[PDB]
Parts: structure tokens; C-alpha cells; sequence
């Protein structure tokens, strides 16, 4: 049914620094010629208390997609942390990969994120407000959570 | 609203109501049940084996006998055939019979003209011991002195034995011809106090009663109709139950006697038998007139209610058990599989239940 | 005894908080498998908020494809083809 | 007050069995449920009985993989104890919000 | 005119009289005239029910341009009059209920036989709490003349028990007109906690329950209702018999209520900051928070989830 698929995502710098930028190769395939492009998008739960603080990273659409097996680098930079609440930028959290073939969403990837001070000590005595720039993140990809719908190509 | 109609709709909700039924109809109507303490032993393909205590009543057609009877259950009620081990020529008929807490091999039996007899498994017929000259339907043993045995009967006359020494344990201990002024409807021995049991008399009285002391009674209570049965708590030293011909099934503290602590409505008829759990601190189970058994949770005594269960009934009302097509003669709980129920009606039915609920 | 809102009300019956139908020891049971070994004790509500969502999307998704077959009866496989909407899910690649 | 019932003898029929198997959740409670969730939908839909266990089978399901994940979450948050983020957490991956 | 037919809640008119009568309509009729709150046989019908506002005496008054002399026609009178206290209801003479309830005021000290609860001012004036037994005959008097409110203003309320001593009535009137502005009943039940709870100590344990709440359309809206929930919370929490605060049936009017004044007390004590601070709450303070809180566990539930969406 589906004429593109997500056959991997492989995420390149992690663990990584809280900011350096997120980056994914994605190798999908494309069974047959197809008009519209493929549209990826990146949010980034802020907190999991709410919903308003999820922040859509950054868009990218490619097209036409060619027929066969492709690769593609998708990078999008950190979330802005003035609009992260300061009590909940360290630890665990989430981020969604979502995959859609002209504004339908095909396939969505969920991926637990956990953010941790580098060093023992920190970790340890956390700071009254924390020090960002020895915090990292480490995206835990060996078995995301990979959703399929069924959409309408052409 | 007939009773097979009624037996219908049971029969039709029994698979989401119970986890374990078992329908088993006898020659003859058995007038008592009690499990025996036969630990849990493992079967090939998953049977599990418990075993029963069941009497006969023949009405003067045929002779009667205490059965000794076992039952294989489902392997999954720990967490397909009825037989009959043994058969005992009883005189007369068995209104109640008890095994001895300290020696399951006992099993002591009264009958309709009053007479006790204690039988033995192995060999039969041990001991006679007559005192009463009317049937009677009190008797209990005590779980706290071996062979301490209590008989009431309608006569007035209530019995004290010692079975426990080898010596004269066909004479009673003691006698009560003046404890009550009408029948003995039922005896019980306390579960923690060696030496208290209480009585109910068709005198619409109810006594705690005490061997030691020369008063013999500690405490008295008007109830507002007869009492037909009673049972102390395996939990609580100071709770007693107590049920009648009101259908109300009243809850005493000891220590305050004057005014029942509460009392349960929800039996159409008069109760007949009433038990505490040995597992589930709190539960108390009832049997009437009305075909009916109803399992009852202390501690939702009063509790609040979101109005859509509002109408089905008290709070504290844990469960209700409809199967039987008749007034149930007795039943009993089993002390090693909690939950699990056997129950007789009078129409020569034997029931073996575990209700689907699992939350205490 | 001892109530005083115990007449008849004047109107139909109508459901409210069958949630709070769902026993705490059957969540606890659920929770048992997938290997939760301690849980929380506020954490009840949250579970009951989660399932009603769910359950709510699943039923109204039934009723959607089974009005959409312009019949009056939702079939176990009015169930199936709702629960299709919910998309397939695996973990891993 | 006990009444002695007549002995009345039993020839023949004058023994049925039941077993469960079954799932974790109760399957009336359920029903309560699912009739309530159809009477705040305005709905007069029939409601098959295997439609009603198809629902509960799935939200059996659903719940199991959804306390799954977020015990995996709270695993990784260094914790054995699941809380209220964790589930969550969990919902949001998924999806929902 | 063919218009023999009119509702029962638009024709009866309940009075409250100070020195100015209060009038307003029922909430339910049903009870009194059937499902259809309908009542055919009468032209113009007007029901006058009237109560003194500190003794509370009813006054019945039916008046009708025109009736049906058929059998079949109700009697909407005599249907009123089953309800209200038998032969204490001045029928169709207002000289004589003025004159009954002014030499009864005379001597109606009902703030001299209850027991103080509490006081608590409001807009500037004084009100007083009340507590008494249902088997005292002027608590008897009082509560059959005041009982009807309870079938007018609270849908599926039932007439009580009096013989019942469980029965707890709270009065709430103005300290200095005497005016009897509300008042609700209560019911305690027994509580078994456990073999171990109950055997530790002789005194026997309750859950005290709210059964029936009101206060009267007159004085409704001016803050009253809350402040006699939280004085009857306030003497049930200082009770050392008293171990859980249920309510029975509530609608939703009193949901609202309940729910406005426990997130008030809760606050007032701090939980605010507890909860919102805190997710690792273990079941040990849980359970204490909430037995010391006296809540009943689903409520407790509600109200945590609730201070959790605080600001
Ligand atoms: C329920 C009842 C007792 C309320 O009495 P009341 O005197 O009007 O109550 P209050 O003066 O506390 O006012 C209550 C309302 O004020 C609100 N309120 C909001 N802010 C408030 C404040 N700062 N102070 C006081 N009340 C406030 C309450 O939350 C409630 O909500 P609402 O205003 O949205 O309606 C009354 O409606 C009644 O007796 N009705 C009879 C029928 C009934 O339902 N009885 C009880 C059911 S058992």
C-alpha cells in the first residue's frame, strides 16, 4: 500500500551537547514516481506537564522524491530554552520525527531523550539553576517508537 | 419475575458474576456443608482435590448417612467429577455437623431428636452422647481447647463436652436448662476468649456467655425480632454478628452491648446462617430464606456512593449470589481457598462457587 | 437507613464517573505486566484520564465506520477497522 | 426460627460447570463504561457484545504497551518508581497531547 | 376557555415574611402532583405556601376563580396539606397566622435550647450555627415545618426518619432577628478500620455524612452556603469521633460548593505548595494527609489533581 517507507533513522553526534544541532540520516525508499514532496518535521516536548511547550524545530521538504532507495540529512538546531521551564531542561524527555507526503503525516518516530550533567559531580550536587553548557543529551534510538499510517499518494 | 425465570438470568450472567460454578444435584437434600482441612494437594492436568463434610435427610424414607465427599476444582482457583470417599449409617438425620478444629479426622453430628454423635473417618461411630430430647441445631467447637464442644437444642437445654481426655465423653461437662426460656437457635464459641460463647434464643435474646464465672452470663441484648445465628470475627476480639428474623444483619462491639455498633439491610427474609471470613478481615457472608447469599465488606460501611450504583444497593453490600432456587440450609467457606463457597439448598442442590470480584 | 436523597428522580438515568469503575487493583494488575515493579500513588488519575482518551477515540472511531457503512450495529470488525486508525506500531527499524 | 424442609428424593435430573479465562481487567465494569462513553456521544448505535470485547482487548493492550514505555522512561530517569510525568511522558510519545 | 390545565411550578408560590414577604417557585413539584407537575381542574389556580421567618409557621392558601366539580379532580389542597406538619397549618385565614405566629415569637428562644456550633459574620452582620437531635419535639416541630423545602428545592430528597437518633440537624439563623436562614441534615455511620484500629480504643468511630443541604432562595447567593459548610467541616474536623466527611448524591450546584471550599481550606494549610513541589510522595504521607484532612479518598483524588493545575 504505503509507496514510501522509512526504512531507518541513524542520528549521527550522540550523545551530544545540549546545543549542538540534531542531525538524522534517514534512509526511506520510494516504490514508484510520486508529484508532491515528502515534508519532515522535528518537535521537541518542553515538558511533559503541558503541551504548550512543545517547539516545532524546523521543517524540510524535499522533492521530487526519486524512485528507489534514498538517503537524506535532516538537521535542525536545538530548541530555544528561554521557552523551556528551568526546573525541567535536565532529564528525561521526548522528541517526534514525523514524516508526511503533502500535509498527510505517513509515519511518526517518538524518541526518549535524556539530558545529564557530564560530569559526576554535577550530577550529583546539581546547581541551584543549571549550567548549560555541560549538559548533554543522549537520544536513546536503538528501538524508537515508529508509528505507520495509512494516507492516500499520488 | 419467576424463580426459573430468575435462575435464567443467573445463568445467563454467570460467566461475568463468577470465576468457578458447579452444579451438583442429590439424591437426597443435604441439610449441612463444611469443608474440610484438606491442604491444597497438586493434580496431573491441573485438578485440585478439597473435600466435604454433607449430611442426608430422607424424612423417614431411607436410611441416612454423613458423607465424606470430594471435589475436583480448576487448578486456576489457587490463585470434572464429584465422588463420594466415604459413607457413614447415621441414626435419624444430621442437622449439623462439625469437624473437630484440632483433629479433622472427628467429625461430631447432631440430629433431629437431639442426640450427638462423634464419628471418626477411619473407623465410624465413636460415641453417643444424648442429652438432649428434642432437635436441636446448635453446635460448635471450640478453636481454642481441644474437644470443647457446645450443642443447643429446642428444648431449652444447652450442653457443654469435653472430648479432648479420654474420660466419660459420653457424660456433658455442663448444663444449661434455664439459659434461655425457648429454643437454642444457635451456639458459638468466641474466637480468641477460651472461655466466652454467645447464644440466641427464640426468646428474642441474645447471650455472652461465660464457663469460668458462676454468673454464666456476661452480657444480655433485646433483639428486636429472634436471632436464628451469629459468629464472632477471626480478626477482632470485640466484634460480633448477628442475624434473624428481620432480615437485618446487626454488628455488636463486646464492650458496649447496649446498642448494635450498625446493621446491614438487603435480605428479603429471614437469615439462617451467617459466618465471618478467615481470610479478608472485615467480610461476613449470609444466608436466608430467600435463596439468597449475600457477602457483606465491613469497612464500606457507610461509605460514599457515585449515584449510578447508588440504587443497586448499601455500599458496604459486596456481592450477591442467586444461583440456589430455594431457602439454603447451610453453607461454608473454604479455610484454605479464600472465596471459594459451597452452599446446599433445600431442593437437593449443592453449589461450589468462586465469585469474579478478586478485589477485597 | 440514614438517607435523605433516596426518592425518585424526577428524570431518565444518566451515567456519570463509570471511570472511577475502572478498580485500582486492575490498573495495578495492567501496570504488573510490562514489568512495572513500584508505582506511584497519585498516579491513578493519570491512567484514567489516559484510557478514557483512548477509549473515546477507539468508540467514536467505530461509530464512524460503522455510520459510514449505513448500518445501525457496531461489529467487532467495526472495532478492528477503528482500531486501524490508530496506525501500525513498532519498536525499532 | 429454622423451618425443616420435607425430605423430597431425587431421581435423575429431579450438573452444569463453569471455567473462566480470561483478561486483567473485568469485562462488566467495562460495559459501564463503554455504555456511558456512548451516551455522551449522542449515539444510538448497537453495541455488539464481541464489539465490546474487541474494545476492552484493545484497551488491554494499549495500557500494557503504554505502562511498558513508561517504565522504560522512568528506567532512564534512574528511578524504579513511576509517576505522573512518566505516564506522561509515555502519552506523548504516542502522539497524543 | 378550555385552559383547565396549569403547571404546578409556575402555581405554587412559596412566602418567607419579615417585614417584607419573599416570594419565589419551586424547583420540583413532582413529588406532590406527579411526574407531570400538571394539575387539571382548576381556572387561575394560585397555591399561597407562606412561613413565618423565624417560627417557620405555614400558611396554605389555594385559590382558584373556577373548579371542576367532577370526583376525578385532584384536590390540590388537601395533596399539599399530607406534606406539611399535620394540624399546625393555618388554612385560608391570615389574621389567624399572624396572630399564631406573633404570640409564638414571643416565646420561640430557639437559640436557648441547641447547642452553639459556631458563629461567622457575613456582609457585616452576625449568624449563628445551631446543632440538634431530631428527637427534642421542638427540633421535631421545627424540622416537620421546614421539612418541605427539602422536596421543593432537592430533587429525590425524602422525608427522614425522626425516630432515628443517628440524625444530626444544623440550624442557621441571624443572631440578632432570629430569622432561620438554612439549615442541613446530617447522618453519622459507623466506621471499621480494621481488627487492630477498632480493638485499640473503646470509642466508636464515624463517618459523618451531609444528607441534605439548604438554604433558602431568600438568603441563597450571598455567601452563606459556604460559610455553613465550612463551620459544619470545622466542628466535624476539632470531633475526635468523626473520621471521614462524605456527602450523599450531591448535584452538581453542590459539587461546585464542596469543591469551591475544599480547595480553600487546602490551600489555606499549604497543600498547594506540597503537592506542586513534590511528585515522590510517598503512600505514608499520603495516607496521613488524607486521613488528617478527613476526605473521603475519592475526593482527596479529585482535589489533588486539582491543586496540581494551580497558576
Ligand atoms: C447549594 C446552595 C446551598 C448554595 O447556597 P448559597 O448561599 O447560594 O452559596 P454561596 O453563598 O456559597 O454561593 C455559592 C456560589 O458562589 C461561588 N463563589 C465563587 N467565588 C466565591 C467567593 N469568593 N465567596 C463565596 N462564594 C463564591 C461558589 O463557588 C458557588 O458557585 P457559583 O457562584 O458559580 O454558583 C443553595 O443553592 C441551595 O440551598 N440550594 C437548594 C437545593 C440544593 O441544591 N441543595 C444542596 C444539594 S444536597
Amino acid at each position: 500500500m504505503s509507496v514510501v517507507s522509512l526504512l531507518g533513522v541513524k542520528i549521527v553526534n550522540n550523545p551530544a551537547p545540549f546545543l549542538a544541532p540534531y542531525q538524522f540520516e534517514i534512509t526511506f525508499e520510494c516504490l514508484e514516481q510520486l508529484q508532491k514532496d515528502l515534508e519532515w518535521k522535528l518537535t521537541y516536548v518542553g515538558s511533559a506537564t503541558s503541551s504548550e511547550y512543545d517547539q516545532e524545530l524546523d521543517s524540510l521538504l524535499v522533492g521530487p522524491i526519486p524512485v528507489g532507495v534514498n538517503k537524506f540529512l535532516f538537521e535542525a538546531d536545538a530548541p530555544d530554552l528561554k521557552r523551556i521551564p528551568t526546573s525541567e531542561i535536565l532529564g528525561v524527555t521526548v522528541i517526534l520525527l514525523t514524516c508526511s507526503y503533502d500535509g498527510r503525516e505517513f509515519v511518526r518516530v517518538g524518541y526518549y531523550v535524556n539530558n545529564e550533567y557530564d560530569s559526576e559531580e554535577l550530577t550529583q550536587d546539581p546547581p541551584a539553576k543549571p549550567i548549560i553548557e555541560r549538559i548533554r543529551r543522549n537520544i536513546l534510538a536503538e528501538k524508537p517508537r515508529v508509528t505507520r499510517f495509512a494516507i492516500k499518494w499520488d | 419475575l419467576s424463580v426459573d425465570e430468575e435462575y435464567d438470568l443467573w445463568k445467563s450472567n454467570v460467566p461475568l458474576m463468577y470465576d468457578f460454578v458447579s452444579e451438583t444435584r442429590l439424591t437426597w437434600p443435604s441439610l449441612t456443608v463444611q469443608w474440610l482441612p484438606t491442604p491444597v494437594q497438586e493434580l496431573d492436568g491441573g485438578f485440585i482435590k478439597q473435600e466435604l463434610i454433607i449430611g442426608t435427610h430422607t424424612s423417614g424414607e431411607e436410611e441416612n448417612y454423613l458423607k465424606f465427599a470430594e471435589i475436583n476444582l480448576p487448578k486456576e482457583i489457587l490463585s470434572s467429577n464429584i465422588r463420594i470417599t466415604a459413607k457413614y449409617e447415621h441414626e435419624e438425620e444430621i442437622t449439623r455437623a462439625r469437624y473437630m478444629p484440632q483433629d479433622p479426622n472427628i467429625v461430631a453430628t447432631i440430629n433431629g431428636q437431639g442426640t450427638v454423635f462423634l464419628y471418626s473417618r477411619s473407623e465410624g461411630l465413636q460415641s453417643t452422647l444424648k442429652f438432649h430430647k428434642d432437635n436441636g441445631y446448635a453446635l460448635s467447637f471450640s478453636t481454642l481447647v481441644k474437644g470443647r464442644l457446645l450443642s443447643g437444642s429446642d428444648d431449652h437445654t444447652v450442653a457443654l463436652w469435653e472430648v479432648g481426655s479420654g474420660g466419660d465423653p459420653t457424660k456433658p461437662v455442663r448444663t444449661w436448662n434455664d439459659l434461655h426460656s425457648d429454643i437454642i437457635n444457635d451456639n458459638k464459641w468466641h474466637n480468641f476468649n477460651k472461655d466466652l460463647f454467645g447464644t440466641v434464643s427464640e426468646d428474642s435474646l441474645l447471650k455472652i456467655n461465660d464457663v469460668r464465672a458462676n454468673n454464666t452470663t456476661i452480657d444480655t441484648v433485646k433483639c428486636p425480632q429472634p436471632f436464628n445465628t451469629l459468629a464472632f470475627s477471626h480478626h477482632s476480639s470485640n466484634l460480633l454478628a448477628a442475624a434473624g428474623m428481620d432480615s437485618y444483619v446487626y454488628l455488636y462491639d463486646l464492650r458496649n452491648m447496649k446498642e448494635p455498633l450498625h446493621h446491614m439491610s438487603g435480605h428479603e427474609d429471614a437469615v439462617n446462617n451467617l459466618e465471618f471470613s478467615t481470610h479478608v478481615d472485615g467480610v461476613v457472608v449470609s444466608s436466608g430464606s430467600d435463596n439468597r447469599l449475600m457477602m457483606w465488606d465491613l469497612k464500606q460501611i457507610g461509605a460514599e456512593q457515585t449515584p449510578d450504583d447508588a440504587e443497586d444497593g448499601v455500599p458496604e453490600l459486596i456481592m450477591v449470589h442467586a444461583g440456589h432456587r430455594s431457602s439454603v440450609n447451610d453453607f461454608d467457606l473454604n479455610p484454605q481457598i479464600p472465596w471459594l463457597v459451597a452452599s446446599a439448598e433445600e431442593e437437593n442442590i449443592l453449589q461450589v462457587w468462586k465469585c469474579s470480584h478478586s478485589l477485597p | 437507613k440514614g438517607l435523605g436523597k433516596g426518592g425518585a428522580k424526577r428524570h431518565r438515568k444518566i451515567l456519570r464517573d463509570n471511570i472511577q469503575g475502572i478498580t485500582k487493583p486492575a490498573i495495578r494488575r495492567l501496570a504488573r505486566r510490562g514489568g512495572v515493579k513500584r508505582i506511584s500513588g497519585l498516579i491513578y488519575e493519570e491512567v484514567r484520564a489516559v484510557l478514557k482518551s483512548f477509549l473515546e477515540s477507539v468508540i467514536r472511531d467505530s461509530v464512524t465506520y460503522t455510520e459510514h457503512a449505513k448500518r445501525k450495529t457496531v461489529t467487532s470488525l467495526d472495532v478492528v477497522y477503528a482500531l486501524k486508525r490508530q496506525g501500525r506500531t513498532l519498536y525499532g527499524f | 426460627a429454622r423451618t425443616k424442609q420435607t425430605a423430597r428424593k431425587s431421581t435423575g435430573g429431579k450438573r452444569r460447570f463453569q471455567k473462566s479465562t480470561e483478561l486483567l481487567i473485568r469485562k462488566l465494569p467495562f460495559q459501564r463504561l463503554v455504555r456511558e462513553i456512548a451516551q455522551d456521544f449522542k449515539t444510538d448505535l448497537r453495541f455488539q457484545s464481541s464489539a465490546i470485547g474487541a474494545l476492552q482487548e484493545s484497551v488491554e493492550a494499549y495500557l500494557v504497551s503504554l505502562f511498558e514505555d513508561t517504565n522504560l522512561a522512568a528506567i532512564h530517569a534512574k528511578r524504579v518508581t513511576i509517576q505522573k510525568k512518566d505516564i506522561k511522558l509515555a502519552r506523548r510519545l504516542r502522539g497524543e497531547r | 376557555k378550555y385552559l383547565w390545565t396549569s403547571s404546578a411550578n409556575e402555581a405554587l408560590r412559596v412566602s418567607i415574611v419579615g417585614e417584607n414577604a419573599v416570594q419565589f417557585s419551586p424547583l420540583f413539584t413532582y413529588p406532590i402532583y406527579g411526574d407531570s407537575e400538571k394539575i387539571y381542574g382548576y381556572k387561575d389556580l394560585i397555591i399561597h405556601l407562606a412561613f413565618d421567618s423565624v417560627t417557620f409557621k405555614p400558611y396554605v392558601n389555594v385559590k382558584y376563580s373556577a373548579k371542576l366539580g367532577d370526583d376525578n379532580i385532584v384536590d390540590v389542597e388537601k395533596k399539599l396539606l399530607s406534606f406539611l406538619p399535620k394540624d399546625d397549618v393555618i388554612v385560608r385565614d391570615e389574621a389567624k397566622w399572624v396572630d399564631c405566629f406573633a404570640e409564638e415569637r414571643k416565646t420561640h428562644n430557639l437559640s436557648d435550647v441547641f447547642e452553639k456550633v459556631s458563629e461567622y459574620s457575613l456582609n457585616g452582620e452576625e449568624f449563628v450555627v445551631y446543632k440538634s437531635s431530631l428527637v427534642d419535639d421542638f427540633a421535631r416541630r421545627m424540622h416537620r415545618r421546614v421539612q418541605i423545602f427539602s422536596l421543593l428545592f432537592i430533587e429525590a430528597a425524602n422525608y427522614i426518619d425522626e425516630t432515628d437518633p443517628s440524625w444530626q440537624i444544623y440550624w442557621l439563623l441571624n443572631k440578632k432577628t432570629k430569622e432561620l436562614i438554612g439549615f442541613v441534615t446530617t447522618y453519622k455511620y459507623w466506621h471499621y478500620l480494621g481488627a487492630k484500629s477498632f480493638d485499640e480504643d473503646i470509642d466508636k468511630k464515624f463517618r459523618a455524612k451531609i444528607s441534605q443541604f439548604l438554604i433558602f432562595p431568600p438568603y441563597q447567593n450571598k455567601g452563606h452556603g459556604s460559610c455553613l459548610y465550612e463551620a459544619i467541616i470545622q466542628s466535624w474536623l476539632e470531633d475526635k469521633s468523626i473520621t471521614e466527611i462524605t456527602v450523599e448524591d450531591p448535584n452538581e450546584a453542590f459539587d461546585d460548593l464542596r469543591d469551591r471550599n475544599d480547595i480553600q481550606r487546602l490551600r489555606k494549610l499549604g497543600y498547594d505548595a506540597v503537592f506542586q513541589k513534590h511528585s515522590d510522595l510517598s503512600d505514608e504521607f499520603l495516607e496521613s494527609s488524607r486521613k488528617s484532612l478527613k476526605l473521603e479518598e475519592r475526593q482527596f483524588n479529585r482535589l489533588v489533581e486539582m491543586l496540581l493545575l494551580l497558576n
